[PDB]
RNA sequence: UAAACGAUGCCUACGCUGUUGUGGUUAUGAGCACGGCAGAAGAGAAAUCUAGUAGGGCUUUGGGGAGAGUACGCGCGCAA
């Protein structure tokens, strides 16, 4: 029986879409189906900022950040616990997740 | 693993709802009240009840328990609710109101002292 | 007899089984706007009630009168 | 209120070749009408064929655990011989509370709490 | 035209101060007939006064039709709108329910203390959904106060009014109380007792009542 | 394109179910007029107005509380006077009431008039 | 040995006092929520027939738990019929349960004539259809003296309802006895409520009898109290 | 040749509400074409709804599992 109204993907009014590759296992997954995750990570860890304050030559310094978008296939997303199995009424709830660091 | 339980809690709430005028902060007072007001045969049960009554009393006193009815508090509440403020917004004859409302007033020729809200 | 009840808004019979059917009664205004002993009476089916349509329909008919 | 009488009413009806269902239903009515606050009846054996089973019935209140079982509960057991084997019968009855101490205990159960009415 | 007890100027004024006419932003096909324009600044819909008076009169009329007024049941399961019901029912002789409406309490004989209804009244019927649903089992009409955002299947008389403000709740209940009394001849004019009653019904915080107590006692 | 006599029927059937009292019907032909005029003679519909819009045509009609259902038959079968009662028993609910309409050299007539005039024709539609 | 009836509901007060008749009850679409109300008027006349007994099972850790399900009809051979199902550990207990449901769902059934209105009415008035689950039943009027052309289960139902001639057709999985019984009862019921051409003129209006007798009931309120 | 799938033929009808898009036009109130979403009422064995109402027109197509989309003949293809 049909488990989801949208077939588990975001394609509508189209024939075909570009593929992308999974970060964890390099499998091909369609772009409109892949699980997506955003990361904004400081170059320097929080446990070093108190040393940075005496190491730097400049009057003040702003740490550089690094930015990423990651893609996962279903198997990897479930195994890494980005997503979890949910009850028949919960399946319908849609909410934006946090940006990781 | 020292949980009073449903029998003890039901009995305790009935006692505070009816004998609040007789209880105090003290366990030893509260036990003399339950030895009189109730039929509890088991020694272990009357200690559980009197301990539970002291705890309820100090909650009701230090700003309230919901879903617990004390008669003399209903008396206080009614006397407090029986009051009208000095300040009012009903008695001022002038009013300012929205532009659409002025057109509603115009369409029904309503007499009064309406003015456009300056905004 | 058992077969003589008809709905005022939808012009069909009401069956004995319909739990959602209701009868609405209202008094008539007197001279100088007071009350009287005479009653308006309406029999209304459940089908209109499940839809929500009864609100407007009654307002129409009080105007018709 | 005597389980030893009722069990012999049951044993009789087996020899009279009357269905166990009808027999047991009658027994429970007699026990309840006489004022028993509950009872348990079990029949066990080659009751409806070559495969043996037991059928158990419960009505009202029955106590199983602790000292309150020794003062409120009464039991009897009997057996009837038939052409196919022995059928065993168990009856238990819970006595009513009785302020003169004839039909059952004077004092009600140790765990029951009663709160007095106010004047 | 519908035969309605006349509007009087102070009453009209009263409702406008009480902010009865401020609807929400949304609207429903059932309620389009009561709106008369939209605020250009606010997208708020504005309710037609002349229609509000009409359905208020229509409600009053049918409340008068039922003997033994105890059989009228008024329910409103919310603070911020509680005390209104408690006084309103006494002004007409009705019974009331205050807390959570125990589901099954009209259906089931075992639940004590609520009478078999012959007419049910509800305020802000997004809550008290159960009450509207359950009255349907026992052949009772239903009268509700309602707002443009919300819509109901079994409500026979929908009185249109703001239901999301303590100013507003007081105004509806206070006025309707008076009409029912007037229709029976218990009072001689409706403008008699405006600021007294409309204030009594209006909800107030504990924190306000402390201040008012201290003030009153100083004045005494 | 849809058949005009079919369109007429679905338009009034749905509106009746939705408890409306009046409708506008958007494409009209000569036999559609005669069909509506038949329903008026037997008191199934009350008021008829025709709009002469120069684009096909359209009608506005008032429904009575007596109308339960109507329908067109397609194709329009030829029938001898011997055949009509077979169709009567298939379409109508009771022997006591309702109408089966037939086209003939004498206009539209009902299954009783067929006996009076002694004529078959072509089957067109029904209402009850 | 017997227990006296104290009416739990407002309408119950009226029947015991003898202020109402069974046609008035049905005529005003009043609820019935006390079986005793039906006993009061029809106890001397009601027949019943068991349509089906069947065993149902629930799987558990210990094994199958099992119960007896019984479905039956109550009717009077003249005007009234109702259908009821019950489930219990015992076939007797199940019958007691089913009877309550049946009584709380009695209905009056109208009748008519195949042709002209000579003699007594004998068939359903109008051709009608009833549906329940996968099962559909259609009933058609029949000439006087044809008898009941009907299948196993449905035949009993028409007889209890006091119908003398019928033609019947059926579609779907009629082995399911509960569906076949309910569908056929809906078919006759739907025929009684058909919007006959005369109906609009036959219309009458009255005040509801519970509002009409309010004064007496208010006396009864005070009598119970005093 | 494909799970060439929204597993839902093509024209043409009659049909409840709220919300959100894309492109033009606008008495600025709204419309027309192409969509998404959430209820309702009906429907259906249910799950659910491209599935509501209906003798409108025309084509394809199924008739308990297996053997079998296999044998023989024929048509296309360099072969597969
Ligand atoms: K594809
Ligand atoms: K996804
Ligand atoms: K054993
Ligand atoms: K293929
Ligand atoms: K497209
Ligand atoms: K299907
Ligand atoms: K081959
Ligand atoms: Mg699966
Ligand atoms: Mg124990
Ligand atoms: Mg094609
Ligand atoms: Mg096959
Ligand atoms: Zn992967």
């Amino acid at each position: 029986t049909k488990k989801r109204s949208n077939n588990g993907r975001s394609k509508k009014n189209r024939g075909h879409t570009r593929c992308v590759r999974c970060e964890h296992c390099s499998a091909m997954v369609p772009n409109d189906k892949a699980i997506k995750k955003f990361v904004v990570r400081s170059v320097i860890d929080a446990a070093s900022l108190d040393d940075l304050k005496i190491a730097t030559i400049y009057e003040e310094y702003e740490v550089p950040k690094s930015y990423y978008k990651l893609n996962y296939c279903v198997s990897c997303a479930v195994h890494i616990k980005l997503v979890r199995v949910r009850s028949r009424w919960e399946r319908k709830i849609r909410k934006e997740q946090r940006v990781s660091a | 693993g020292q949980i009073k339980g449903k029998s003890v809690r039901t009995a305790s709430k009935v006692i505070v709802e009816r004998y609040f005028n007789r209880l105090t902060n003290d366990f030893y007072d509260n036990r003399n009240v339950v030895i009189d007001v109730a039929e509890i045969r088991s020694k272990k049960l009357r200690n559980k009840v009197s301990g539970c009554v002291t705890k309820l009393y100090k909650r009701v006193k230090k700003n309230g328990v919901p879903g617990l009815y004390i008669k003399e508090h209903e008396e206080e509440r009614e006397k407090k609710e029986s009051f009208i403020p000095k300040i009012s917004i009903l008695d001022e004859d002038k009013v300012e109101v929205d532009e659409v409302t002025m057109e509603m007033i115009n369409q029904y020729e309503i007499n009064g002292d309406y003015v456009l809200a300056k905004k | 007899n058992s077969f003589q009840r008809v709905c005022d808004f939808s012009l069909k019979p009401i069956s004995s089984q319909d739990r959602s059917s209701v009868q609405i009664n209202m008094v008539q205004l007197d001279e100088r706007g007071r009350a009287t002993k005479d009653l308006m009476i309406f029999n209304v089916s459940g089908t209109v009630r499940k839809n929500g349509k009864i609100d407007s329909m009654l307002y129409e008919r009080i105007n018709e009168m | 209120l005597c389980p030893a009488i009722q069990a012999e009413f049951i044993r009789s009806k087996f020899e009279e070749n009357i269905p166990y269902r009808r027999s047991v239903v009658s027994a429970i009515k007699n026990i309840k009408s006489a004022g028993g606050q509950g009872c348990v009846i079990e029949v066990s054996g080659k009751l409806k064929g070559q495969r043996a089973r037991s059928v158990k019935t419960i009505d009202g209140k029955i106590i199983h655990a602790g000292q309150p079982k020794e003062e409120f509960m009464r039991y009897a057991t009997t057996s009837v011989l038939l052409k196919q084997g022995i059928i065993g019968i168990k009856v238990g009855i819970m006595l009513p509370q009785d302020d003169e101490g004839i039909k059952g205990p004077v004092y009600d159960m140790v765990d029951k709490i009663k709160v007095l009415p106010i004047k | 035209a519908v035969r309605v007890v006349p509007l009087s100027d102070k009453v009209a004024k009263a409702m406008v101060q009480c902010c009865c006419h401020l609807g929400g932003v949304t609207s429903s096909t059932s309620l389009k007939e009561y709106i008369f324009g939209k605020r250009e600044e606010d997208k708020v819909n504005i309710i037609d006064i002349k229609k509000m008076w009409e359905k208020l009169n229509l409600a009053a009329r049918m409340i008068c039709s039922i003997p033994n007024p105890k059989d009228i049941v008024v329910v409103s399961s919310k603070d911020f709108g509680r005390k209104a019901v408690i006084k309103f029912a006494e002004s007409i002789g009705a019974t009331a329910v205050t807390g959570r409406f125990i589901p099954g309490s009209f259906s089931n004989y075992e639940i004590k203390g609520v009478r078999e209804p012959r007419l049910v009244l509800v305020s802000d019927c997004f809550a008290d959904k159960q009450v509207v649903k359950e009255a349907s089992y026992v052949n009772a009409p239903c009268i509700a106060f309602c707002n443009t955002d919300n819509d109901i299947e079994f409500v026979d008389m929908v009185i249109p009014m703001n239901n999301r403000s303590q100013s507003a709740i007081g105004a509806g209940f206070c006025i309707l109380s008076k009409l029912v009394n007037y229709m029976k001849g218990n009072i001689d004019k409706v403008e008699d007792k405006l600021r007294d009653h409309i204030e009594l019904y209006t909800y107030r915080d504990s924190d306000e009542l402390e201040q008012l107590y201290q003030e009153q006692k100083i004045e005494e | 394109m849809m058949d005009k006599l079919a369109n007429l029927c679905i338009t009034i059937n749905n509106a009746n179910r939705a408890q409306k009292r009046s409708v506008v019907i958007r494409r009209i032909s000569k036999v559609c007029r005669l069909f509506l005029e038949s329903m008026q003679k037997h008191g199934y519909i009350t008021d008829i107005v025709y709009i002469d819009d120069h684009r096909e045509g359209k009608a506005v009609v008032g429904l009575s509380g007596r109308l339960n259902r109507c329908g067109a038959i397609c194709p329009r079968y030829d029938v001898e006077l011997k055949d009509v009662e077979r169709y009567r028993a298939n379409l109508l609910p009771s022997r006591g009431f309702g109408h089966l309409i037939v086209t003939s050299s004498k206009g539209l007539i009902d299954h009783r008039e067929c006996i009076q005039h002694n004529t078959g024709g072509k089957i067109l539609g029904y209402f009850y | 040995e017997e227990a006296e009836w104290f009416p739990k509901t407002s309408l119950g007060k009226l029947v015991k006092a003898g202020r109402i008749t069974l046609d008035e009850i049905f005529g005003h679409s009043l609820c019935i929520r006390e079986p005793e109300i039906i006993d009061y008027f029809l106890k001397a006349t009601l027949k019943e027939e068991v349509l089906v007994i069947k065993s149902v099972q629930k799987q558990t850790k210990a094994g199958q738990k099992t119960r007896m399900k019984v479905v039956l009809a109550l009717g009077d051979h003249n005007n009234y019929i109702g259908i009821g199902s019950g489930v219990a550990r015992d076939v007797v207990s199940a019958i007691n349960a089913a009877k309550v449901v049946a009584k709380c769902s009695m209905r009056p059934i109208k009748k008519g004539f195949w042709g002209n209105e000579i003699g007594e009415a004998h068939t359903v008035p109008v051709k009608a259809l009833g549906k329940c689950g996968s099962v559909k039943v259609q009933v058609t009027p029949a000439p006087k003296g044809t008898g009941l052309v009907a299948g196993g289960v449905s035949k009993t139902i028409f007889k209890l309802a006091g119908i003398k001639d019928i033609f019947t057709s059926s579609k779907g999985q009629t082995c399911t006895t509960e569906n076949f019984a309910r569908a056929s009862l809906y078919a006759i019921t739907n025929s009684t409520n058909f919007n006959m051409p005369n109906v609009i003129e036959e219309k009458v209006v009255e005040l509801n009898p519970i509002l009409k007798n309010a004064e007496f009931l208010i006396e009864q309120e005070q009598r119970d109290l005093r």
